């Protein structure tokens, strides 16, 4: 009894004690699967107990996975009792074709209804444009609207009242607002108490719209998140397939659309490619102008081309996947019958169509195309536009997989896809420019080959097969060709082709060509590698034609370098370190070293921005000659190395790249020290045979020796007797003065005294400066290497004496 | 006081609380008739909880009340679970490893948000294998620990760090359907053994609201992140397809445009070198010991890791973008070594708390000014479709100070994946430039071999002998005076007659006559053609023709001569102006302009680059192309003194004239010319007909297109002595192509092109005459009576061949 | 159904279609 | 001060070699 008084006197003390132990039990019971203990089969104001139970019941619908429609309907049923309204409805906000509309989702909701009796299927949808009555007014107003008395108070519509044989006099609606965009509109119609709705009902609606707003907010965000995720995947997957290869437009578009077929969420969709021909040829225009054929009168693209779908790609995803490509589709093709792709190509506008059969503007198929009864219900068509604002194709997307019309999110998804495809038309354009540019290059390269390759009439000046046997060279046996050449080729000893003082002045170009073939014979490489005689003669003659008719770098310079290399191997005994295969490539590389020399320096190619300069950033003319020399060797009739096996061919080529590029003076000035080390080390061996055997094995030092030997041969004109040198000089200076004039007129630059005509009388001073700076090191070391190349050093020393004498006279 | 009594008698407590309460309350309690809701204070708890819970529902509706709502929930969750503290750990994934970082810490019922919100730099991070939080987040189920000591996964990091010791732990994972958002824990203050089963149920039912607010927050963040990624891919693709550029410009454009969506303080893009091997001269120094082999890091492909350019983006306080050509090793982005490490491994690196990282060297302290220190770094490799790392992109401090999470990793990885794939647009750009350069070089190489040089032009001009000056230094009157003394008169080589024969003239004489034909037309003086250009152009055209049996320079001149004699002798000049006669003769000269000796059918069969480049009418488009190319040269441009209108008109005619030489077009447009002839017959006199035809453009083109066909086949109309010889040259060319098809293509040639059927040459010639030649010359003779000699001779030739054909039939 | 429409979605105003322009 | 008693860095009990993501 005492405790009873203590609890009863201090009622507050009994409160938090109840809160301490009996509060968890209350909350757990209330939040569990319980139904509100309020007599909804009545009409009265709710006290705190009933109000709390209604709130708790609405809170109980916040379970996982948030079924949006069921939870909203539950709020609607409670709002029926609280607001004393008769029926409630919900209008989802939707936007297609840029205009907004409201589509019914829940209709005829009363306090004694179920979800199935009020849910609205897409086929039973009622669509309200924003320019209509109270439903449209609320969406535009974004504020509670209370139609208090009757329908004579502006912006009221009678369609649904006639459609549903119902009468609406009292309306109180409010929009569900997701920050700045309207998601749905909730509405009440009529009121079974008497005179409409009071401000209390507006407060009740606002109070209990908090739960409905949260449910729609989750539903709206999940849909937005899913749509944006699909757009990211579409762009990524499309980019992956676009950049896989460089292919034409039909192959590229087919790959991209097929890959992203999962994210589009459509049953069927097809793409029609328009012809891009803007102008016809003259012979196709003549019949029209002369009246033979009537002019074109069909629809035209905005840029001014005839609308002609030449290829249509069809994707079918009904359940039996099928992809077809139709060339020249018939005008009654199922995709093109409606005329919508033609309309899109004509106007270039994005088209969104709901209820395609009921659309009278386009002749859509009202019959089931498929045996399963696949109606065409929703269609969305947009044009594919390249960077020139021309229409490349029309992409059409048919019924969605969920049955709902294409809203603003579907339009944005496919618009990004068509924007990406329209941009990616650049790749097929480059691919078409690819084949044309490659074919044009091959055509011109074949044109050069004819102008340089020796023909059947010119080869008879050396082979003379017609006079001896009466047959053409390609019919004569190798023994017969050898017998003719033996009596035609000049004698090596008589012409002194293996001497360091040999002069080409009293010989003609044909005699130089005959000499060149003889040097190949004297190396015993024709029989060893089974080089065909006709190919050898044709190759040497084509080399004669390849060299330009310029002052110094003509074919005569090419032979003198090649002749010197032959003498260095034979007379200089530098062949003792090299194999027969290498000597064959080394001599051949010398003959082709400055093959298509234009008479201009490497630095000139830098300054004039020649196509050679852009192609070869490094040493230019050395690489250009190497490429051209290989091109001549690749031809069948000119391929000397055609009888060499795989291993020998690459080794022969490898010597050719190094030797030809070694002719650059920039490379020589960098590696001249390494050659000095090699020649210095050569003196640490007891016998010459020991050094030789070491040289056959090491390949890096063989290449460096070969690279230096190219430099010695290239400048070998300085070692010739004074009579030959005095004419070779002033013959290359003429080439330098021509380039100097080119730089003055073309580049508006003052040339160096080496290139200047005004300093012609100062030339001998530069030659001494040239000998003392470049040529002296080449031959001083080589003469130290081999005692047999002493005449080269003796020749240049004599020449420097004469040039110095001339320079002394000038001073 | 009495609390221990009512604890020991649960039956009394339930009985006392089951008693109804008097209307007298203690404090407000929203007493709307709720004193006896089936318990003494259950309704009081019902109303108070509903009012508090509803206020929370209101809070989530606004926006960013996530932390505020959760804190209020945890404040209310405590004191009903009697937990001492309540905390919230957010779930995030970096580097593929999930972490749980603290957002809210110990929450007493009297706490405030400022005392419990955890700044990102002050947060505690746990992995999934440490603590009960990892246990909860891995199994995705509730964990109730009745004693911390017996727990096998408990971690004492936070216990020692703060000061508090934990005894009972109750945690749940807040579930977003499939992913984990957060973990909520309640700790201690049970005043008993542990958390009871009634606290187990209340925790889940009460926290369903917290799941709702966290689900909205998580969805909003996910929706925002996906939106940014979609825009990044769209804007990046827009800039990639703008044009074909190199990797430097393309990466700079894409990264600069998405700088807003990236949401980073700074980020730098470093580009790696793409050279695989080095040239021979770069390998020699390391082989002879002059240099040491590379010992630094290497890419997985095997390249030496060298950054040949670094693009720096600074967005912290002022937008500054720098491009460093040679980035030194002390560069702020590179000094860390992370970009070097990424290039080594190719792994996506995400770093939290950079100054506390010991693996890399992040400079502890401020970079530049304004105290900008590195806190969070994210680096990914840019990899092309060939699985080669072309660059490394490093992203620095997030703009909101949070560590880089999974959403950021996906955002930048998609950007780098897209930009890595788009290297193909840069590889194609480089190969574009090389093909264009190679084509331009080959064109120059062709141009030299076909153009007339200084020495060869002295065969027609001799300016050196007569004046001592080069042709480029002579005035027009002097050049005209010498040409008059050199060029033959109109009465010497029968240039005005239909029976002209070139068998009595040399190639140089044909060239001189060709220049003479231009002089007789009067186009040189009227259009101001420099004489040197005219002579060079004609000589160049002579060189352009190959040295083949029939389609050689002699055939080219014969066609031009017949065109000249058609205009002047045939009186077809009446319908054309001097400008049009200019184009026709020139188009006649260049109609077989490196014709290769084979027809279009062979080009299709042999798959020549001509067949690939030109879809149809090959070898006429080629002849048109090369003839235009020769005229484009400055020294060979005879149209260089024609204005834009006249130049375009002449070029337009040459396209029509040269292409119409194709026999396929002549057959298709044969009847069109016949109608034109018939329209002439409807007129009364030539004066009226001339005035009508000289103004119509389409009719003149068709007539002129037919003139080329008569000129091309003009050898038939030649006298029998000329025709018999020419027909053998044509047969020889056909037999040569017949042999080529038999050997190269292994195809049986037609009887026209068969050596074994040479005895059928007379019979086929008659068939040729009766099928092709008869129509053109019959109508032209009908059109103009001056062309009648050609038709008379054609019939005579047919009689001669028929006599031979009948003779062969006899045997 | 609830909206008393079996066939398809219905709109009070049926006029010439309005189509969206490209971005 | 912060309720976590941690200043200037997100400390972590996990000590070891950092693990980095691999490309997809
Ligand atoms: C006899 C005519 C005078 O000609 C010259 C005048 C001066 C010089 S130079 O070395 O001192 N300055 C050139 C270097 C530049 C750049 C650095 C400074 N310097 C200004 C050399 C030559 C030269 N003479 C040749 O005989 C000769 C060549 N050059 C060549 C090219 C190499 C295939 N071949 N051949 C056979
Ligand atoms: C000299 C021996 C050839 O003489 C001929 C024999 C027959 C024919 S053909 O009516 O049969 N057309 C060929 C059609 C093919 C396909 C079907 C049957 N037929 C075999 C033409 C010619 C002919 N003779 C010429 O003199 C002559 C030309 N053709 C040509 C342009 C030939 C590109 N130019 N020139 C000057
Ligand atoms: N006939 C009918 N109309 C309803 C119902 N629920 C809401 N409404 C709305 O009543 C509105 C009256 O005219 P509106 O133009 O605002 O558009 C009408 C309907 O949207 C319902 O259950 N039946
Ligand atoms: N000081 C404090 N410690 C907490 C709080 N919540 C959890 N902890 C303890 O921190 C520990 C870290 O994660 P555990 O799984 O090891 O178990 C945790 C609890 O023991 C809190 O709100 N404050
Ligand atoms: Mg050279
Ligand atoms: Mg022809
Ligand atoms: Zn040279
Ligand atoms: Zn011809």
């Amino acid at each position: 009894e005492e405790v009873e008084k203590f609890l009863d006197s201090n009622v507050s003390f009994a409160k938090q004690y109840y809160n301490l132990r009996y509060r968890a039990k209350v909350i757990s019971d209330l939040l569990g699967p319980r139904e509100a203990a309020v007599d909804f089969s009545n009409y009265h104001a709710l006290n705190s107990v009933e109000e709390s139970e209604i709130i708790f019941d609405l809170l109980r619908d916040f379970q996982d996975n948030l079924q949006a429609e069921k939870c909203v309907f539950n709020v609607m049923k409670k709002l029926c009792f609280l607001l004393q309204a008769d029926r409630m409805s919900l209008f989802m906000y939707r936007a297609r074709n840029g205009i907004a509309e409201l589509a019914t989702r829940l209709f005829n909701v009363h306090k004694d209804a179920v979800l199935e009796e009020c849910l609205v299927a897409p086929d039973s949808e009622i669509v309200f444009p924003l320019d209509m009555g109270v439903v449209g007014h609320v969406a535009l107003s974004k504020k509670i609207v209370n139609v208090p008395n009757t329908e004579e108070d502006e912006h009221f519509c009678d369609f649904v009242d006639t459609l549903t044989e119902y009468q609406t006099k009292n309306i109180l609606a409010s929009p569900i607002m997701n920050g700045k965009d309207v998601v749905a509109i909730i509405m009440v119609v009529n009121k079974v108490d008497g005179p409409h709705f009071t401000e209390n009902d507006e407060e009740i609606l606002l109070k209990y719209l908090n739960f409905a707003n949260l449910i729609m907010k989750v539903f709206h965000l999940s849909y937005l998140h899913n749509c944006e995720t699909r757009r990211g995947q579409i762009l990524l997957w499309s980019g992956s397939k676009v950049f896989e290869e460089l292919t034409d437009i039909e192959r590229q578009f087919h790959k991209a659309l097929y890959t992203v077929r999962a994210f589009l969420n459509c049953d069927r969709y097809s793409v029609g490619l328009l012809d891009m021909t803007k102008q016809k040829e003259f012979f196709d225009v003549w019949p029209v102008l002369m009246g033979e054929a009537p002019p074109y009168a069909g629809p035209r693209t905005p840029d001014g081309r005839e609308i002609n779908f030449y290829k249509v790609i069809d994707y079918i995803l009904h359940g039996k996947e099928d992809i077809k490509v139709i060339p020249n589709p018939p005008p009654d093709h199922w995709a093109l019958v409606s005329g919508l792709p033609t309309y899109v190509a004509q106007n270039g506008l994005i088209c969104n169509i709901m209820n395609a059969p009921s659309e009278d503007f386009f002749a859509f198929q009202k019959e089931p195309l498929d045996e399963s009864g696949w109606m065409i219900k929703n269609v969305l068509s947009m044009p594919i536009v390249n960077k020139k604002e021309e229409i490349v194709g029309v992409a059409t997307f048919y019924n969605r997989k969920d049955g709902k019309p294409f809203d603003e999110m579907d339009e944005t998804l496919m618009e990004s896809l068509t924007q990406f495809l329209g941009w990616s038309v650049l790749n097929p354009d480059t691919y078409e420019l690819m084949n044309k540019l490659e074919n044009r290059k091959d055509i011109f390269q074949d044109m050069v080959k004819y102008h340089v390759k020796c023909d059947n009439e010119e080869i008879q000046t050396i082979l003379k097969t017609r006079e001896v046997y009466g047959k053409e060279p390609w019919e004569c046996e190798e023994e017969e060709l050898a017998e003719i050449l033996q009596g035609e080729l000049p004698d090596a000893d008589k012409y002194e082709i293996n001497k360091f003082h040999f002069s080409d002045l009293p010989l003609t170009e044909l005699e130089l060509v005959k000499c060149g073939i003889q040097m190949y014979y004297e190396l015993k490489v024709v029989d060893k590698f089974h080089i065909p005689q006709e190919a050898l003669v044709r190759f040497m003659y084509s080399l004669s034609k390849g060299y330009r008719r310029i002052t110094y770098h003509n074919w005569r310079h090419g032979f003198n370098v090649g002749q010197t290399m032959f003498s260095l191997l034979v007379t200089g005994k530098l062949k003792r370190y090299f194999t027969d295969l290498e000597a064959l490539a080394m001599v051949t590389a010398a003959f082709c070293h400055d093959i298509d020399h234009r008479g201009t320096n490497n630095l000139y190619q830098m300054k004039s921005q020649n196509p050679l300069a852009k192609l070869h950033g490094s040493s230019i003319l050395e690489r250009h000659h190497l490429e051209f020399g290989k091109t001549l060797l690749r031809d069948e009739s000119l391929n000397i190395f055609q009888n060499l096996n795989r291993r020998q061919h690459e080794h022969a080529i490898h010597m050719m790249d190094i030797a030809i590029i070694a002719t650059d003076l920039a490379l020589y000035f960098k590696k001249r020290t390494m050659f000095q080390k090699i020649v210095d080390q050569s003196k640490t061996y007891e016998t010459q045979q020991e050094w030789t055997q070491y040289m056959m094995l090491d390949q890096t030092r063989k290449e460096i020796v070969m690279a230096m030997m190219m430099t010695a041969c290239d400048l070998s004109a300085i070692t010739k007797p004074w009579e030959v040198q005095s004419k070779v000089a002033l013959l290359v200076a003429a080439e330098f003065w021509e380039q100097g004039d080119l730089e003055r007129t073309v580049l508006q630059q003052n040339p160096i005294p080496m290139m200047d005509r005004n300093k012609a009388d100062e030339l001998p001073k530069l030659q001494v400066g040239f000998i003392d700076f470049v040529c002296t090191f080449v031959y001083k070391e080589f003469s130290r290497f081999h005692e047999e190349i002493t005449p080269m050093l003796d020749g240049i020393t004599n020449n420097r004496k004469e040039w110095k004498a001339l320079a002394d006279e000038y001073e | 006081q009495v609390h221990r009594f009512l604890d020991q008698n649960p039956g009394f407590a339930d009985q006392y609380f089951g008693r109804k309460l008097s209307p007298e309350d203690v404090a407000n309690a929203c007493e709307d008739g709720c004193p006896e809701g089936c318990t003494s204070f259950r309704e009081l708890c019902q109303v108070e909880e509903s009012a508090a819970l509803f206020e929370l529902v209101q809070d989530m509706q606004e926006n960013v009340n996530m932390e505020r709502v959760v804190f209020k929930i945890l404040r209310r969750l405590c004191s009903i679970l009697h937990a001492d503290r309540c905390s919230l750990f957010m779930y995030r994934q970096r580097n593929g490893v999930a972490e749980l970082a603290t957002r809210l810490f110990s929450v007493q019922p009297d706490s405030v948000l400022e005392d419990c919100l955890v700044p990102p730099d002050s947060e505690i991070v746990f992995p999934l294998d440490i603590g009960v939080v990892g246990h909860v987040a891995q199994t995705k189920k509730m964990v109730n620990v009745q004693d911390v000591m017996e727990c096998p996964h408990f971690s004492s990091f936070a216990d020692e760090l703060t000061d508090y010791v934990t005894r009972n732990i109750l945690a749940t994972p807040i579930m977003n359907g499939k992913d984990v958002v957060a973990v909520i824990m309640a700790v201690n203050k049970l005043d008993g053994p542990c958390f009871t089963s009634e606290d187990e149920d209340v925790f889940l039912k009460y926290l369903n609201f917290g799941t709702l607010n966290l689900k909205i927050y998580h969805l909003s963040y996910l929706h925002n992140c996906e939106t940014r990624r979609g825009q990044v891919l769209l804007w990046s693709a827009n800039k990639v397809f703008e044009e074909l550029t190199d990797i430097e410009r393309q990466f700079h454009k894409a990264f600069y445009t998405v700088r807003a969506y990236l949401n980073c303080d700074r980020y730098s893009v470093g580009l790696l070198d793409m050279t695989k091997e080095k040239e021979f001269f770069d390998v020699w120094p390391v082989l002879m010991g002059e240099a040491q082999a590379y010992s630094g890091p290497r890419t997985p492909d095997g390249r030496e890791i060298l950054f040949y350019k670094v693009i720096d983006y600074i967005l912290h306080g002022k937008e500054d973008i720098k491009v460093i050509p040679s980035p030194p090793a002390d560069h702020w982005a590179l000094a860390s070594g992370l970009p070097t490490y990424v290039a080594e491994s190719g792994f996506i690196c995400n770093i939290m708390n950079a100054p506390a990282d010991e693996m890399f060297n992040f400079q502890e302290g401020p970079l530049d000014d304004s105290g900008w220190i590195v806190k969070n770094v994210l680096s990914m490799p840019i990899v092309n479709k060939k699985e080669e790392i072309v660059g490394v992109a490093t992203f620095y401090n997030r703009k909101d100070g949070k560590p880089f999470d999974e959403q950021d990793e996906v955002l930048m990885e998609s950007l780098t994946q897209f930009l890595g794939w788009s290297v193909l647009n840069t590889d194609t750009y480089d190969k574009m430039n090389k093909l264009e350069n190679r084509k331009d070089i080959a064109q120059d190489m062709v141009l030299y071999h076909v153009r007339c040089d200084r020495e060869e032009i002295q065969l027609i001009l001799p300016t050196r002998e007569r004046l001592g000056k080069e042709p480029a230094d002579c005035e027009e009157d002097e050049l005209g005076k010498i040409l008059k003394e050199v060029l033959p008169g109109p009465a010497k080589f029968d240039i005005y007659e239909f029976h002209f024969s070139d068998l009595e003239c040399t190639e140089l004489e044909l060239v001189k006559c060709g220049i003479q034909m231009y002089y007789e037309l009067g186009v040189v003086r009227k259009f101001q053609i420099p004489q040197e250009v005219l002579v060079r152009f004609l000589f160049s055209v002579s060189k352009g023709y190959r040295r083949i049996t029939y389609h050689n320079w002699r055939h080219g001149f014969n066609v031009a001569q017949t065109m000249f004699t058609l205009l002047m002798t045939g009186k077809l000049k009446s319908y054309y102006t001097d400008l049009e006669a200019f184009a026709m003769v020139t188009a006649g000269l260049c109609h077989d302009i490196d014709h290769r000796g084979t027809n279009n059918l062979y080009q299709m069969k042999s798959q020549n680059p001509l067949a690939k480049l030109h879809g149809s009418s090959i070898l006429e488009r080629h002849h048109l192309e090369f003839g235009k190319f020769l005229l484009s040269e400055e020294t060979l441009n005879i149209y260089q003194n024609l204005n834009r209108r006249q130049h375009e008109h002449v070029i337009h005619l040459m396209d029509i004239a040269i292409i119409a030489t194709d026999l396929a077009l002549y057959f298709k447009k044969r009847t069109m010319f016949q109608k034109i002839v018939d329209e002439s017959k409807n007129y009364e006199d030539r004066k009226s007909w001339v005035e009508y035809l000289s103004l119509e453009t389409t009719r003149k083109e068709i007539v002129m297109a037919m003139m080329m066909t008569a000129c091309d086949l003009s050898a038939i109309t030649k006298p029998w002595e000329v025709q018999s010889k020419v027909a053998l040259l044509v047969a020889a060319e056909f037999w040569e192509q017949g042999d080529l098809e038999r050997t190269v293509l292994d195809q049986q040639p037609i009887p026209m092109m068969d050596r074994n059927k040479a005895a059928e040459l007379p019979k086929l010639q008659v068939g040729f005459i009766d099928f092709v030649c008869t129509f053109v010359y019959k109508e032209f003779s009908r059109f103009h009576e001056e062309i009648l000699p050609m038709f008379d001779r054609l019939q005579n030739n047919r009689k001669e061949w028929k006599a031979l054909a009948d003779e062969y039939e006899a045997k | 159904s609830a909206t008393r429409v079996m066939g398809g979605p219905v709109t009070p105003r049926k006029g010439p279609p309005k189509f969206k322009q490209r971005q």
